[PDB]
């Protein structure tokens, strides 16, 4: 069965490369050395009508929409996914996409800031934290997560499987048929265990540490949805992309 | 294809399907 697990790993890696433009390898090549830096209002304007914090938030929303599209195309590649009840496919995407967004965002981050506009720019962490309340608090938890997540030193081949494991989560609210989802996830987990033990002999308990990050991701997502509720009321000027609205509705 | 929540997931379903 090890050959079947390696074949699954390779299939997922190939699909990941096909689906996601700015991979961790490409990001890390940029981040280690050139992007323009956004670190203040002036550089923002040179980098680039509504208030500054809102303009940035709207930018983040459009990037998320592109990510939902890419993640969904990836999901379709996971063997068995499109043979699930379609209601459950939709539920898995609804609840999975944000977890995956924040996982993959860590690839674009270091402790000092985040790559933007396909790796052509870098927005400082300090600048994002400086934004007027409550916008100053959107990205900071993500940076805190990313610093801890990036300390695992995962590569793209590892991430491809981990993201599939997240999508095939049988504990999502509203699933109709949990057992076939868990059957797929069990195979994915076996593939991830093998991939990590192969690729990272220096860290025998990496599998454990990585899976424990799923708890972190869910907390980040919970907190994010809460900050949107706040914004929803008083920011009559924010405008939520209609796709993201679909995801957030009754989440 | 169609599913129970088609009307409230029209954009996500366009992507998937």
């Amino acid at each position: 069965e090890s050959a079947d697990l390696r074949a699954l790993a390779k299939h997922l890696y190939d699909s990941y490369i096909k689906s996601f433009p700015l991979t961790k390898a490409k990001a890390r090549a940029i981040l280690t050395g050139s992007p323009f830096v956004i670190y203040d209002m002036n550089s923002l304007m040179m980098g680039e009508s509504k208030e500054v914090a809102i303009r940035i938030f709207q930018g983040c929303q459009f990037r998320s929409v592109e990510a939902v599209q890419e993640i969904t195309e990836y999901a379709k590649s996971i063997p068995g996914f499109v043979n699930l009840d379609l209601n459950d496919q939709v539920t898995l995407l609804k609840y999975g996409v944000h977890e995956i967004i924040y996982t993959m965002l860590a690839s674009l981050m270091n402790k000092d800031g985040v790559l933007i506009s396909e790796g052509q720019g870098f927005m400082t962490r300090e600048f994002l934290k400086s934004l007027r309340k409550p916008f100053g608090d959107f990205m900071e938890p993500k940076f805190e997560f990313a610093v801890k997540f990036n300390a695992l030193e995962l590569d793209d081949s590892d991430l491809a499987i981990f993201i599939a494991v997240i999508i095939l989560s049988g504990d999502r609210p509203g699933l109709l048929n949990v057992k076939p989802i868990e059957d797929i996830q069990d195979n994915l987990l076996q593939a991830l265990e093998l991939q990590l033990k192969l690729n990272h002999p220096e860290s025998s308990q990496l599998f454990a540490k990585l899976l424990q990050k799923m708890t972190d991701l869910r907390q980040i997502v919970t907190e994010h949805v809460q900050l949107l509720q706040v914004i929803k009321k008083t920011e009559t000027d924010m405008s939520l992309h209609p796709l993201l609205q679909e995801i957030y509705k009754d989440l | 294809x169609t599913h129970k929540r088609l009307x409230s997931a029209x954009r996500l379903t366009x992507i998937l399907c």
